[PDB]
């Protein structure tokens, strides 16, 4: 269903690939943009510690601080998701 | 810390 890409990485091969399985979850549970968001935010949390921040949408830009290697935007389909650790 | 920017298409 959803083509994965990911644009921009500042993030280890496996948290990667973990950042698309967890919002593939989300997605399959929730529409709303907030609450995709908020799963891929708090599952980030919990696995990796705090404190993540994340921002799910169709049209955004943005300019952010992250820490090195807590870092990734990608789209699932046209739905785009930055996730980053500040 | 490093600054990142991202934009839609």
């Amino acid at each position: 269903d959803r083509k994965a890409v990911i644009k921009n990485a500042d993030m280890s091969e496996d948290m990667q690939q973990d950042a698309v399985d967890c919002a593939t979850q989300a997605m399959e549970k929730y529409n709303i943009e907030k609450d995709i968001a908020a799963y891929i935010k708090k599952e980030f949390d919990k696995k990796y510690n705090p404190t993540w921040h994340c921002i799910v949408g169709r049209n955004f830009g943005s300019y952010v601080t992250h820490e090195t290697k807590h870092f990734i935007y990608f789209y699932l389909g046209q739905v785009a998701i930055l996730l980053f650790k500040s | 810390q490093e600054d990142k920017a991202t934009q839609t298409l």
